[PDB]
């Protein structure tokens, strides 16, 4: 096992081992199991202790295999970090030169580059932290002897590119989070006086070198740092010129040349254009060079390898790009027509690529070409950009006609200990991009309606007669004729959609065999549920579509069903007002008639089906508005389940351990969800349904609790597992949803909470206390945070009650540790930001030890792990504070028992690596903070220094509490810092970069003003903010 | 026979932990257990053209609890990048967790992998992941109990891996 | 009963009801006499007379009525004059 | 897997069909689909059909099922290409292997002009396919759904002139699907149980006589009144 | 269930409806209705063959299935002219015309 050997690299009293440290540091990547354990622990421990530079200054000599170099230069690199600015000046160039040296000896060996590839980068990586920390005043030359070293040799030049691509990344893209904001901005400065000297340089190397690696090196150089090279270089020269000549049009380089271009495209400025057309016009000139207007890019891409896949769609970028910023100029640009239409043909093709990526890459540009023009005009097919665009807009319309993405998104997901349901997402990568299509061709559609339609019919009657007949193709036919819904006027809308529905029901009819009858009818049920504009204006259609789906859910090939009971609920969304009215010829109200026949539409659905069923009748119902007539139709319309639920009731009275029974808790369970449907669909009126059973539904819960209890008193948490206890639990938590949704929809809370609120109080929270914590129900929490937040104030009174019963033993659960029982946690300081936000005069109410309990949760939430929890802890104090300032009466009481331990408290998680999440609300609320105390609050914090004005006083407080907490902050740090709050007050975004920039330097063992602190520069800053602020 | 190793990398709270247990055993972890230093998880895939095997690493996401950092990249040829939707911290933190990799990687392959999108406060709008097309990476939305995708990170990596278009699980 | 007389002087007797169907004979309306319908043509729209009033409303399928292609114009032309 | 001729019918090009059919000898010639390219032609348009027609096109030319361009003409409503194609010489009466007769598909729409045209041609009315459906059947079964509009009411009308008369009571009673429509069910049932007049059961045997010619051009040469030869083709 | 007779007397013509069970002499009072001439002096012909009077209709050669409204059958009357019974004569209705051109088949 060797551990005996290990732990002796922590023995820094001794010198290092480098055969030893190789060889474990080398296991570690050929490691496992505790080998691999405890050999990162030790390295770990062994990066951390003082003692780097004899380690270091022995590794990178005596080491033998690459990687053990490289940890000890992340060892030297941690050094450089932490303990730059308070190192002896000698050994800060002794390391210098050691580095650059080691630099010099390993790049040069070879011509290029060698087998030390990462460990060359990472020696680049050490050195770019030294230039970091020491360029634009210890070293006004190293960019000179880079250039002068560059044009010397290119086993130097190469190396050299790549140190500048590194540095300008640290420098340009990498500084925020990771260096000040004033030294970063020292250090764009500096690269902005200096990058010219470099350019030359690039330039020569670009247009006379003639080593591939090098020139690839300075094109991948050159990428990196036009994300902040002033335009002047870019655009006011001749490097768009040599890009497009030289390097777009070989393989290995044409790559990083479209990079460049589509870098150079994307810029915005306005009086470069020339610059752009000139930029276009060679670039197509090369493309057509290159790729040829008739090639198959498709099966190009299909056979082709990663290079011409990323060519391809780098091209794509490109066109995108470029188009989508200036495409209006080449445009206005009159002889360059035919490079826009050829173009436009090149994006075509690209768009028949199969890759996702690149598909949404095109259509994200035939996107805003398509609500440009309908911008141009909202008239249908003249407009100028129209008029030159049209041409090509037919074969945009049938590429997304061809292709569509999926509308549904289905998942089988096994919940609640093993129960397994069907669920829908909403903006998943899929469906976005099926928006996006379904956008672009509304706008199309609004454009050539008539054209639309005549595509359409064409690939429906392909598929008719065979022709193109392909399960995938109608599918695909079928969602892109539901993308357009009320695209056309209605008459159009009808006329296409009879067309459709004829045509389609003559496929039905033509094929055979059980696959192909079940793919037609899913496609036709899915048509028909997106048009409910049509199926409103006809009457008997709408009939004879609902008699077809009834007839299907009887029916059980796979699928079938499921597509059915959607469609059905669907239609009932769109359509609840038809059914409850007598249609011209019609007798009864249709919704009468389903009624009567729900015994047996329903005999053969599963149960998630019948739930389904159920809450589409509900949706129907709820468009009723005479009271009386909708009271009699809710109550045929729960009748059927009723009768089983009476029936379990009676039997549970005359012997209550049937509800051991597994068979009837599962009963119970369905017939809970199924009024759970209906009181969602249904809303408000429900309540007559409710009623019925509040009572004895609430008794059986406190029931299921008492078993569920009992049977984890003696069997502990693993009976769980128990398909019983899942049933059980199911039971509760859809008791619960249904309370809570019907209060949701609920409208009268004064009856609400005179009626329904205290039973639960009764029967649920009692139980909930008495429970043993395992089994205890985190859903219970957010009914009563539900009900607080539909209720408001009218539940005030209560919440003393509630609070005893439930509040002490939440606690309990989760301030043993930040990680277990997470759903008890999000919950209950749910339940707890409902009660302030609403019922705040109960806090004032209750004891102070309750109310100090109460802060002790809020702080000990917002110190958690988890984000949300973090935050809701933050809003949660923030509203807290909030409310306070009106409670003026106990607001002095409350500032002087728990201000200063909250701002201590704010600091001590701002100050903390693992919550920088929440900086934004950090931030407001110590600007809070200290506006309060800025502008004026009657007490004194401090008894002794009453007299003291808090202004002052809060400001040496902080400032000790810092230097408590951070020892090595020089006093001008710690000063400056808390002037800043003060200064800071009143602009938040400059406040939230202050707190990011404190939370910098207090990682470094900064030095006295040694490169770190800035101060006139900061002073400056802050005084203009504290006069910001001011006015 | 073939044999590889994988590294994850994402900042805390986006279920880095969470998937290699689950693809090691299948059922789901509440607990935010934050990870420490590295472990080696050996993984198995059957597909079409036989077995293949990663050694699954897991670097923590946290400042406070990562370990060797960048060290243990030193011989990964794939890794995952993955990031949480529901938070849009997470998503601002990739690109340095990209650097981070791609300079101890010779652009291995690599797969961005925004994980939570079960959860219905979808606070990462889609419309603006836009920077995983310029770096070539390929971006599934997953989430680690709804099992959404949960085998198109893998399946992708294999296939640029192994070398083989027509590769599929089994 | 009424007794209908062809152009060729054939006679025919139907009940009157019966005979009544037609439009004609309900203006006429005991002899009717016609200058241009022939005796082949008469029997043939007193079977139809009898066919129809047996077959008016009924509930079971209608047998077809059986016509010979000869006669087919004259008795469209009876027909229309008839307009039974 | 076509010819360049049936590629050309796809477009539906006259020039490029015209030009291509120099090469006509491909002009009957099946492809991947057994789609003869006058199929395609019907399908699209009718100048397509016309010039097809000019070089010897095979109007009856059969498919994978038999279903001739006719039946494909008259289920896309393209009445220009229904006419050409009966005028030079189509079966009206083409049974493919259901035995649906053009009209049957024509129905199956209720497409009037269609429909109208294969009745002015004498297409048969009573005819029935394998799986049982008639013209009338469909065009009721398509009232019975509600969709169609006054288009359809005369496509019935028309209908109901030609077959003389008719019977939908299966086993003396209506469908299912009839049922369920009592204000639409009651009118069928009326028409059923009426025998029907007199002038119309003659009108079905005249029409019969005559046969398969172009009908209105051949009753002009009926001794019939004016007005009794307009009745014949269907006007009241 | 029951049949229809046509009835036919030199031009002369009459329809009438008569039961399979009917006898011969109903359709004797069936002819007196309209002509004065009394049953005795009627016999009936099923072409040229005698009818028994005293025969029903059923078992004679008229049945429903045999003759139908629209297709009813010939019966043949002979009257005692000059006190004897008059050869059955039965004069047959004008030939039709003869088919246009248009209409010969195919
Ligand atoms: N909504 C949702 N949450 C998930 C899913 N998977 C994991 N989580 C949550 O995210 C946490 C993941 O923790 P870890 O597995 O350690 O991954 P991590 O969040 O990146 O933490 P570290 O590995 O230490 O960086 C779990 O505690 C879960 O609560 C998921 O598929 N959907
Ligand atoms: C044609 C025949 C049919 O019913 N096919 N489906 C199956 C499947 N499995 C067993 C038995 N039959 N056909 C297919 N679909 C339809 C049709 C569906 C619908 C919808 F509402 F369900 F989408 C409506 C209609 C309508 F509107 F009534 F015409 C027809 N018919
Ligand atoms: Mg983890």
């Amino acid at each position: 096992l060797a551990d005996h050997a290990a732990r002796q690299l922590l023995d820094f009293s001794q010198k290092l081992d480098i055969n030893l440290l190789d060889n474990v540091v080398n296991c570690l990547y050929h490691g496992e199991g505790a080998q691999q354990r405890m050999a990162q622990e030790v390295l770990t421990h062994l990066k951390e202790h003082p003692d780097a530079w004899t380690r270091v200054d022995t590794i990178l000599e005596f080491s033998q295999n690459m990687n053990t170099k490289y940890y000890g230069l992340q060892i030297l690199e941690n050094v450089i970090k932490t303990r730059w600015k308070i190192l002896p000046r000698n050994q800060c160039e002794g390391i210098k030169k050691y580095v650059v040296g080691l630099i010099i000896k390993t790049s040069s060996d070879p011509t290029c580059v060698e087998k030390e590839k990462v460990y060359i980068g990472k020696l680049n990586m050490i050195l770019v932290q030294i230039l970091k920390q020491e360029w634009p005043k210890h070293w006004p030359t190293f960019i000179s002897d880079i250039v002068g070293a560059s044009r010397t040799s290119e086993s130097l030049c190469q190396n050299n590119m790549v140190i500048l691509k590194l540095l300008s990344e640290e420098v340009f893209d990498f500084s925020s989070g990771q260096i000040t904001q004033v030294k970063s901005k020292h250090l764009k400065d500096s690269m902005c006086n200096e990058f010219s000297q470099i350019f030359q340089l690039c330039q020569f190397v670009m247009e006379n070198s003639q080593n591939a690696p090098l020139v690839h090196a300075t094109l991948e150089t050159l990428l990196r740092f036009l994300n902040w090279i002033p335009l002047g270089y870019i655009f006011e020269t001749k490097l768009i010129s040599t890009l497009i000549y030289k390097f777009l049009n070989v393989p290995m380089f044409r790559n990083v040349s479209l990079k460049c271009l589509t870098e150079i495209a994307g810029v915005s400025v306005s009086q470069y254009e020339e610059q752009f057309v000139t930029l276009f016009t060679l670039t197509m000139m090369q493309l057509k060079q290159m790729l040829p207007l008739n090639t198959n890019i498709r099966l190009a891409y299909s056979n082709g390898k990663d290079d011409e896949q990323n060519f391809i769609q780098n091209l794509s970028l490109f066109l995108c790009t470029f188009l989508k910023e200036h495409d209006q100029l080449i445009e206005k640009r009159l002889n360059l027509r035919e490079t826009l239409m050829e173009a436009l043909h090149y994006m075509l093709l690209v768009s028949e690529v199969e890759e996702t990526e690149i598909f949404k890459i095109c259509l994200e540009y035939w996107n805003h070409l398509a609500a440009e023009l309908y911008r141009e005009s909202p008239f249908s097919t003249v407009p100028p950009r129209r008029q030159l665009y049209l041409p090509m807009l037919f074969k945009v319309r049938l590429l997304m006609v061809s292709r569509m993405a999926k509308p549904e998104e289905v998942l089988v997901v096994e919940n609640d200990q093993g129960e397994v349901v069907r669920e829908f997402m909403k903006d998943t990568d899929s469906i976005n991009l099926y928006k996006n299509m379904r956008e672009t061709l509304v706008y199309l559609t609004h454009l050539d309606y008539v054209d639309t339609e005549r595509i359409m019919t064409e690939k429906l009657h392909n598929q008719v007669n065979g022709t193109e007949w392909s399960w995938k193709n109608l599918n695909t036919l079928c969602w892109a004729i539901g993308s357009i819904s009320g695209a056309m006027h209605e008459e159009d809308e009808k006329r296409f959609l009879v067309t459709v529905i004829k045509d389609l029901l003559g496929l039905c009819e033509q094929k055979r065999g059980k696959d192909n009858k079940a793919i037609i009818a899913s496609n036709i049920m899915y048509i028909v549920g997106q048009y409910p504009r049509f199926l409103r204006a006809h009457w008997k259609f709408l009939k004879t579509v609902v008699n077809k789906l009834f007839e299907f859910m009887h029916e059980t090939h796979d699928g079938v069903q499921d597509m059915a009971c959607d469609t059905f609920i669907k239609i009932a969304q769109k359509c609840r007002r038809h059914f409850v009215q007598v249609q011209v010829g019609e007798v009864m109200p249709f919704i009468d008639e389903i009624l009567n026949n729900i015994n047996t539409i329903i005999c053969d659905l599963q149960p998630q089906q019948v739930h389904t069923f159920y809450e589409a009748v509900g949706y129907m119902i709820g468009a009723q508005t005479d009271q009386t007539v909708q009271e009699h139709l809710i109550e045929k319309y729960m009748l059927l389940p009723n009768q089983v639920w009476d029936s379990i009731i009676q039997q549970a009275t005359k012997n209550v351990d049937i509800l051991k029974d597994p068979e009837t808790v599962k009963q119970l369970g369905s017939i809970l969800k199924t009024n759970v449907r209906a009181c969602k669909a249904v809303g408000h009126p429900f309540v007559i349904q409710l009623g019925r059973i509040y009572l004895d539904m609430l008794n059986v819960y406190k029931c299921l609790s008492e078993n569920i209890s009992a049977a984890i008193q003696a069997n502990g948490e693993m009976v769980t597992k128990q398909p019983l206890i899942r049933s059980m639990r199911t039971v509760k938590r859809e008791t619960l949803k249904l309370i809570s949704g019907w209060v949701s929809r609920s409208n009268d809370p004064q009856m609400v909470a005179e009626n329904f609120v205290p039973p639960l109080l009764d029967a649920v929270l009692i139980d909930y206390q008495r429970n043993v914590p395992a089994a205890r129900e985190p859903e219970v929490l957010s009914t009563m945070a539900i009900i607080v937040n539909k209720l408001g104030g009218h539940i005030t009174a209560e919440i003393p009650q509630i609070f005893d019963a439930v509040f002490e033993c939440t606690l309990n659960m989760i301030n043993k540790d930040f990680e277990e029982y997470p759903e008890h946690r999000t919950n209950f300081f749910l339940l707890l930001q409902a009660v302030n936000s609403h019922c705040f005069p109960a806090f004032l109410a209750i004891p102070p030890t309750q109310f100090k309990l109460v802060l002790d949760s809020i702080i000990w939430a917002f110190k958690h792990t988890m984000r949300n929890v973090a935050d809701t802890g933050l809003q949660i104090l923030f509203t807290l504070l909030q409310n306070v300032a009106q409670e003026e009466a106990a607001a002095q009481s409350f500032y002087q028992t728990y201000f200063c331990d909250i701002l201590q408290h704010i600091f001590s998680v701002v100050t903390d690596t693992s919550h920088t999440a929440g900086l934004t609300m950090h931030a407001s609320i110590l600007a809070y903070m200290f506006n309060l105390v800025e502008e004026g609050k009657i007490s004194t914090s401090l008894n002794p220094g009453n007299p003291v004005n808090n202004q002052i006083f809060l400001q040496e407080y902080v400032a000790n509490l810092l230097k408590s907490a951070f020892p090595h902050l020089q006093d001008a740090q710690v000063k400056l810092f808390v002037t800043g709050l003060f200064s800071l007050n009143q602009d938040i975004p400059a406040f939230k970069e202050h707190l990011r920039d404190f939370l910098v330097q207090i990682k470094e063992f900064a030095g006295e003003d040694t490169s770190d602190l800035f101060l006139e520069e900061r002073e400056i800053a802050l005084r203009q903010a504290d006069e910001e602020k001011h006015k | 026979v073939p044999t590889f190793k994988l590294v994850l990398v994402g900042d805390g709270g986006t279920g880095k932990t969470t998937f290699v247990k689950r693809h090691l055993t299948g059922e789901f972890e509440k607990k935010y257990i934050a990870t420490i230093g590295v472990e080696v998880h050996p993984l198995s895939f059957y597909t079409n053209f036989g077995e293949i095997k990663f050694d699954v690493w897991d670097t923590a996401g946290l400042e406070k609890f990562g370990g060797l950092r960048d060290g243990y990249y030193i011989n990964a040829q794939c890794a995952i990048i993955m990031f949480d939707v529901t938070s849009r911290i997470t998503y601002k933190n990739v690109p340095n967790w990209h650097r981070d990799l791609v300079r101890v990687c010779e652009n291995i392959p690599i797969v961005l992998c925004g994980n939570k999108v079960d959860v219905k406060e979808r606070k990462v709008k889609a419309k603006t992941i836009t920077f995983h097309r310029k770096k070539n990476l390929q971006y599934y939305d997953i989430s680690a109990k709804s099992n959404y995708n949960f085998e198109k990170p893998f399946l992708w990596l294999a296939r640029k891996l192994a070398g083989n278009p027509q590769l599929e699980f089994v | 009963y009424v007794k209908l007389i062809s152009s060729d002087g054939h006679e025919f007797i139907v009940k009157r009801e019966h005979a009544l169907t037609s439009g004609t004979i309900k203006a006429m309306l005991n002899e009717v006499n016609f200058r241009e319908i022939p005796s082949h043509v008469l029997s043939k729209v007193c079977m139809y007379f009898t066919y129809k009033v047996r077959y008016t409303n009924s509930s079971t399928e209608i047998p077809e009525f059986p016509i010979a292609p000869e006669i087919a114009l004259e008795l469209l032309m009876a027909a229309n004059f008839l307009d039974c | 897997t076509l010819k360049p001729l049936h590629c050309a019918c796809m477009v539906s090009d006259a020039d490029c069909v015209e030009l291509l059919l120099e090469k006509g000898a491909e002009v009957n010639a099946l492809d991947g689909y057994n789609r003869t390219a006058l199929h395609y032609a019907a399908e699209k348009d009718e100048a397509c059909v016309e010039v097809l027609l000019e070089y010897g096109a095979n109007p009856n030319a059969l498919d994978g099922n038999r279903d001739t361009p006719l039946h494909w003409a008259a289920f896309k409503n393209n009445a220009e290409c229904v006419r050409a194609l009966l005028e030079s010489g189509a079966s009206v009466n083409a049974l493919d292997y259901n035995n649906d007769t053009p009209l049957s598909w024509a129905a199956m729409k209720g497409n009037l002009e269609s429909v109208s045209i294969l009745l002015d041609y004498g297409a048969e009315v009573r005819v029935i396919n394998l799986i049982g459906q008639t013209p009338i059947s469909r065009l009721v079964a398509l009232l019975v759904r509600g969709l169609g509009t006054e288009k359809e009411d005369s496509c019935f009308e028309l209908l109901h002139r030609a077959v003389g008369h008719f019977e939908l009571r299966k086993n003396g009673t209506m469908p299912r699907e009839v049922a369920r429509d009592p204000q639409l069910c009651e009118k069928l049932t009326v028409l059923c149980s009426a025998p029907g007049t007199l002038k119309t059961l003659a009108r079905y045997a005249v029409r019969r006589s005559l046969g398969l010619q172009y009908l209105p051009d051949a009753v002009k040469g009926l001794p019939l009144p004016a007005s009794l030869k307009e009745y014949l083709l269907l006007l009241e | 269930m029951d049949v229809f007779l046509m009835i036919r007397r030199h031009k002369t013509t009459i329809f009438t409806d008569a039961k399979e069970s009917s006898t011969v002499f109903e359709l004797k009072r069936i002819v007196e209705g309209i002509l004065k001439r009394p049953p005795d002096e009627q016999r009936l012909y099923k072409d040229d063959q005698l009818l028994d009077d005293g025969k029903t209709l059923g078992e004679c050669g008229f049945t429903s299935q045999t003759a139908r409204p629209q297709a009813p059958a010939t019966v043949g009357l002979a009257f005692r002219a000059d006190d004897t019974f008059e050869a059955l004569c039965i004069e047959p209705f004008s030939s039709p015309p003869e088919l246009p051109d248009v209409m010969k088949p195919q």
